[PDB]
């Protein structure tokens, strides 16, 4: 995932 | 230690000094003592002003008698105080206005009195009116100033549609606005029950939906004062005696300098 | 971003812990459903708004 | 395509629901809160609160200042009850609109102590002391001092402290009691009764008024929300 | 943990400790327990207050308004063919009195819409699905002449295309106060009349009312151009605030709403008869 | 592993050990299985009681009540355009016979809803589609008088708006009874004559019922307005015990019921007729 | 918007379904369990308690209290059968009714080993030995003690333990049967005769009841749920 | 917060052990589906309530 | 078949929604973009901007 | 492939860092919604486009 | 964080830097805020440019 | 997640 | 993911  | 109590109060304020030997304790509404705007609570930009010791000190308003008919008296702040000194030119020279308030309610009478006044600090203390016309209630007679106004057993509609009176009609056990007066303890209140004590006294916060506002428009706190208990004495069907209300604003700060706001009172 | 959490369990069946599990999709908070896990408070600042509170043993008047 | 099967419930409307739903404003830049004095968490707080109970519902007196005094004398008739009421905190007329009342108007279910502080308003130089008293139910309600002294009961001296304060206990059969009025889930009684009696002096007055107040003691709690019968509109 | 606290087991006592006894003039509630008067036993409370929490109170969708809305041929007389809702709580009486235990509150807004519609004569043949618009007018912007003038057109403001037999329509609305938190009560007014003024027309405003339109309005139309028969809509408005935050508790409404304001008018005797002693 | 037990291998017996004999006047029963009285083989069980689980007994949906509502012009005569239901497993009879098999319960409850509608009466037009309103009023809250009075705004009563045409609705409700269990069977009452009571009747009760309202009703109605031809419905209740506990078996109930208590009135004649030595 | 398929069976409502649907009730304060002696987990543990059979349903003594009644005496001709029945725990009109029946009703299939308890309601004086039996299906259902013998028996001694049970064995083809009556899932046949005689002193009743008890041996189990036969409602 | 278990499987397809799962939606309990993994107990509280339990192959009554 | 419920909402067209939604002219060259002067990434950097006031609104 | 963000919270609820999550389900960039997580810039190209800025307490002519 | 500037507390002046006079002819707008002619408080500023974004 |  |  991408967390931003 | 030494000899203190809760019933003997010694109350300091600028340039002015209340005592009392029979008080019943005293109340913070709220919990939260009187501040002024943080920083990072703040709206206006602009420096404000604050007078300190000429505003904030115990100004007294005119007496009132309490007698076996007396159904009860009200009051609003600022309003009561707008021509106080220099509290009322501040608020006046200002578009804006924030201020906490120490109310100290006085009344003695004897041993052998008798009596129970409920002294209740409202926020937004909206009252009803006259009318089939509903929020009618002109400015001028809203705002009654130091004078306050007054409570009544029952609604007398205002009936002369063509030259109406556009003031309150506020009925005492309705608590002057559609509710019941038993419940209004839920307010910050003291009791002044003769048996017990002379005075009550009630330190108010600024409380509002914003940091600041304009003090000549709206009216943060009301003062409630109803017999819960009617006066006797003896068995003199006619007795009077007097209740003074003095208060004091704290934490005053004002913003918007501009010239002086005259009200048409008339 | 799934959120996990226990529920407090009402009856149980002849089966301990369970959970459910959340996911905002929108970005403004407004859209979103409620917590309804809410702390509560002390009645005091209205049952009790006295500058000098009294132990309830001792005289209220002194 | 993600293969879905649409379950019982699809497309309802549940007013009690919890869901998310689209902002129809985005990106709105929200007015900061500020710490406002008089924060409220949960309802119980305010059943915490003591309000003045309207006791005096008699025909003259309901719907005025006075259903709130209840009258002492020293030339009381000693035998005769100062007030009966039912422990039916929701629904018992003098009961049911106080701040408790009305919380627990607009839920189905209550449980928990309460507790009942009266206050004397008469002169300082007025003494006396009075029996206030909790029947658990089941029995005859009482009548007489003598049977009321067997249940639950304080009894009052007057003096510099005003006040007087009964705690009726949470003593029930159910969980849970409703309410609205029910044999099957009731409360009990509460009577109140001269032990000696009011004695002034002379120049005093011989007649003054009692003030009564009612509020929730800390284990008290309600459930199944539900609305009230204490608001209504035509059409 | 959320459950309240436990009785504890409390004895026999003699002594210069007095509960019981106290003044209500102070102000305070005395905060009493059933093991200050009475001999009680050790209870291991399981109860909870998790329904009466702010939040749990309000969570739940009240019936606000009902617009109709009409779909027939225009004619040239005063007709429903579109509709305006100025946005409140205060047309309805349950959720308002809820709201009004409070002073001051902070919230988020969702809006569900339940849409009914029904044939009004006899016969004339019928109609097709009809599709409902729901525009959001905020302060300032240009409001309806027409059911299918220009604003329809909706290039900013807020609008719901609702289709009749689908689930009632949603949304969600932030705070969107221009305070710190919505008022529920304001002792004031939105003009002060001076003495310098022309008429005294000039300074009069209304007690209590804040600004003008508050929130805006909602515009309500049938898209559909009308069939030769005429179909009756009516649109239902169900408010829920939620997060819910409030402030300074108030007496609850004891008489009838007499307006948007506390006036009151009849029906000033909400208690009941009930003999002193009489239980 | 939820197996049975296997059957053991057993062979001939010559003993003091008399596992045939008993005496059921101790109130137990033998504790036999066919290797004490039989030579028997040995068997690897794999049968199991997986249906007969508590749960597995009860989970499935009973139709419990059918509400019959209907949407036409508002007469002056007794109509039915609202509709309301007491809440009871007892209008029904197959599911109150299976809950009935124990005196006392716990569990959650599934309510589904499906509803259905017709044309009354040959032909004044059409009708467009109906949304339905189901209101839960709790004892103690305001009934509605009239199809579209103020109690209907629902704003703290739990209400679902069906649309007709989607799938039946579907909600789920805590355990919520005042006891730790409910009560299939209450000897007793609710009401106790004292010696010292005015008339006889203020002490008199229904026997073996407890609250007056039980768990109060369901308002049903139709929120359209009328069309000018009406429009019949009635909505079927489903309703499913699920985290089911059960304690204190009962005999089933075996004659016809005879309302809400265990009385009875006729076809007190279950069995048949059969020869001592008639196989 | 994920895109999805709806699959067949969308928005059916299957009444043995098992599905999550939204609480109308939301944070209800639930009453917790308290401890309730006699707990049911599973139907099957009331099939396993020894209930008593209605043994005799004959016209006159069938819907009475003596339908539960077998009379034995010391003057009965001995070639004789004291009863017969047949093996259908759910449908023959005996045993239907019994616990272990009513719980079958429910099902549509059972299986495993079932045991019957015979109890001698006679005098202490009173003694007598009587043979008791089960022939598994097939052949002549046992019209003779020679015949009965031959098949699954216990020869039951009278004395100080007043009861005897036999255990009628899980012995089929099928791995299930039915619990309505079916030739392709018959059970097979019971019957009770006289080894020797009930013998009484003078003095004595020289006749008495019997009666009987079924119960499910720990081997017994039932499958598909069903509605009974047993409960209905007119209009 | 998926909750995973074993199936019991009844007839196999020619093809071990087989999966499935679930995750509750909601935070009320009252929400969730039922998890029919029921265990079971002794009759003997209803077959054998006798405050001295015998043992099957002694009398009954001594 | 994943057993989904439909929650209300469902179906409805709002103006000021954000969702995705499939592309009608797939794998398209799109023209790049090229460093054009004046750029604005916010409306109120227009408002920053001095414009002259019609202060004389006089009849004529 | 999921993006997990915070939202920025206006009004809180009485429960903090919330997030929301987004999936892009197709190929085609043009297919996705809006981030709406948009950076600004300075006005000065517009406001003070001279060759010559100069500070404001000093003279604009010199 | 995407809020706009805090206002800075600002005093009494006299001096010879004027903030207040300029000449537009330049092209350019004056960078002006309230504290470079009015005395000004210090104010947290918490509002943001987030619905006006393109 | 709980694998059981 | 968050488990609280
Ligand atoms: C006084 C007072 C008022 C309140 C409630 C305030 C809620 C304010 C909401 C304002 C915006 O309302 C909208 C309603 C609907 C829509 C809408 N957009 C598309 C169709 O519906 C948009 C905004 O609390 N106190
Ligand atoms: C006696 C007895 C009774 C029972 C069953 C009790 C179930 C009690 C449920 C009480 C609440 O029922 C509701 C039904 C429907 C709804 C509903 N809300 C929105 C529309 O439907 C709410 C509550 O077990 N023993
Ligand atoms: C944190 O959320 C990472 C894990 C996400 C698991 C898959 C979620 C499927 C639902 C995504 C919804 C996107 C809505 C815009
Ligand atoms: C534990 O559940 C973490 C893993 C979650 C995987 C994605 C789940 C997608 C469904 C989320 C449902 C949210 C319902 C409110
Ligand atoms: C990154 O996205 C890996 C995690 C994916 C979690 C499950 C997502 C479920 C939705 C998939 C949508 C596919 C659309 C073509």
């Amino acid at each position: 995932i991408s967390e931003v | 230690a030494c000899g203190y109590s809760d019933r003997v109060l010694q109350l300091t304020l600028g340039n002015s000094t209340i005592t009392t030997q029979e008080a019943a304790n005293s109340v913070v509404a709220y919990g939260r003592w009187p501040e002024f705007i943080r920083d990072d609570e703040a709206n206006p930009v602009d420096q404000p002003t604050e007078p300190d010791v000429a505003t904030c000190r115990f100004y007294t308003l005119d007496t009132v008698m309490w007698g076996k008919e007396s159904k009860g008296w009200w009051w609003k702040l600022p309003d009561a105080l707008r021509d106080m000194g220099l509290f009322g030119q501040n608020m006046y020279y200002h578009y804006l206005g924030r201020s906490g308030y120490t109310v100290h309610v006085q009344c003695n009478a004897s041993k052998f009195h008798q009596g129970a006044l409920g002294v209740f600090a409202i926020p937004e203390y909206c009252l009803a009116g006259d009318s089939d016309k509903q929020r009618y209630t002109s400015y001028a007679n809203a705002n009654p100033g130091e004078r306050g106004g007054k409570f009544y057993s029952q609604f007398n509609k205002d009936n002369a549609v063509t030259s109406p009176k556009r003031e309150f009609c506020p009925v005492d056990y309705l608590l002057g606005c559609g509710v019941l007066l038993g419940n209004a303890f839920v307010y910050p209140h003291q009791i002044i029950n003769l048996r017990t004590n002379n005075s009550a006294t009630i330190v108010l916060p600024y409380v509002n939906a914003l940091a600041i506002d304009s003090m000549v428009k709206h009216n943060n706190w009301g003062i409630a004062i109803l017999p819960l208990s009617p006066l006797d004495f003896a068995q003199d069907s006619s007795v009077e005696i007097p209740i003074t209300v003095t208060i004091a604003p704290m934490c005053s700060e004002f913003n918007g300098l501009r010239n002086v706001t005259a009200p048409k009172f008339q | 971003g799934a959120q996990v959490s226990s529920q407090k369990v009402g009856a149980h069946e002849n089966s301990s812990t369970i959970n459910y599990t959340t996911i905002n999709y929108y970005k403004d908070s407004a859209s979103n459903a409620a917590s309804k896990q809410d702390y509560s408070q002390d009645p005091s600042k209205f049952t009790e708004p006295l500058k000098d509170v009294l132990i309830k043993t001792a005289p209220a008047l002194n | 395509g993600l293969p879905v099967l649409n379950t019982p419930g699809s497309n309802q409307y549940l007013t009690s629901d919890n869901h998310q739903s689209p902002c129809a404003i985005p990106e709105f830049d929200v007015t900061p809160p500020i710490d406002i004095p008089g924060e409220v968490k949960n309802m119980m707080e305010l059943a915490e609160i003591d309000t003045m109970i309207p006791l005096n519902l008699e025909s003259t007196k309901r719907n005025t200042m006075d259903m709130y005094r209840v009258t002492l004398s020293d030339s009381a008739d000693l035998s005769q009850p100062i007030l009966c009421l039912s422990l039916s905190p929701a629904f018992d007329p003098r009961l049911s609109h106080t701040m408790l009342g009305e919380v627990l108007n607009y839920y189905t279910h209550w449980a928990g102590s309460l507790k009942f502080t009266f206050l004397f308003c008469g002169s300082m130089m007025a003494t006396g002391k009075i029996l206030v008293a909790y029947a658990p139910p089941g029995a005859q309600p009482p009548t007489s001092r003598k049977e009321a002294m067997l249940g639950t009961h304080v009894i009052w001296d007057l003096g510099l402290q005003s006040s007087c304060t009964m705690v009726v206990p949470w003593i029930s059969n159910v969980t849970y009691r409703q309410t609205t009025q029910d044999s099957f889930t009731e409360g009990g009684y509460i009577s109140m009764f001269y032990q000696t009696r009011i004695v002034v002096p002379l120049s005093t007055p011989k007649s003054m008024s009692m003030l009564g107040f009612v509020s929730a003691c800390n284990d008290f709690s309600v459930r199944l929300l539900r609305d009230t019968t204490h608001i209504s509109q035509s059409a | 943990q959320d459950s309240l606290p436990d009785t504890k087991a409390s004895g026999p006592a003699h002594s210069k400790e007095v509960p019981a006894l106290t003044a209500v003039e102070t102000g305070a509630t005395n905060p009493l327990a059933p093991s200050d008067t009475v001999q009680t036993r050790h209870v291991v409370q399981r109860r909870s207050r998790s329904e009466s929490t702010i939040e749990s109170f309000f969570a739940r969708g009240a019936c606000v308004a009902i617009i109709e809305v009409d779909n027939e041929q225009p004619t040239t007389r005063a007709q429903k063919l579109f509709a305006m809702w100025r946005i409140t709580y205060k047309d309805t009486v349950q959720l308002r009195r809820k709201l009004e235990f409070f002073t001051y509150s902070r919230f988020d807004m969702e809006f569900t819409f339940v849409v009914t519609a029904n044939f009004t004569n006899a016969n004339n043949g019928h109609a097709l699905n009809q599709v409902y618009q729901i525009m959001y007018i905020p302060p300032g912007a240009p409001t309806p002449k027409s059911w299918d003038d220009y604003t329809w057109q909706t290039s900013s403001n807020p609008s719901i295309f609702y289709t009749y037999g689908a689930a009632p329509a949603r949304i969600s609305v932030p705070y969107v106060g221009l305070a710190n938190a919505y008022s529920h009560f304001y002792d004031g007014f939105a003009k002060v009349p001076l003495k310098t003024d022309a008429n005294d027309q000039i300074g009069d405003s209304l007690y209590s009312a804040m600004t003008v339109d508050d929130f805006g309005v909602l515009a309500v139309r049938v898209v559909n151009d009308h069939n030769p028969t005429k179909v009756t809509s009516k649109v239902r408005i169900y408010m829920k605030p939620k997060h819910v935050r409030v402030w300074c508790p108030r007496p609850p409404r004891a008489v009838p709403y007499y307006g948007p304001g506390v006036d009151y008018r009849n029906n000033l005797d909400p208690l009941s008869e009930k003999g002193l002693t009489t239980y």
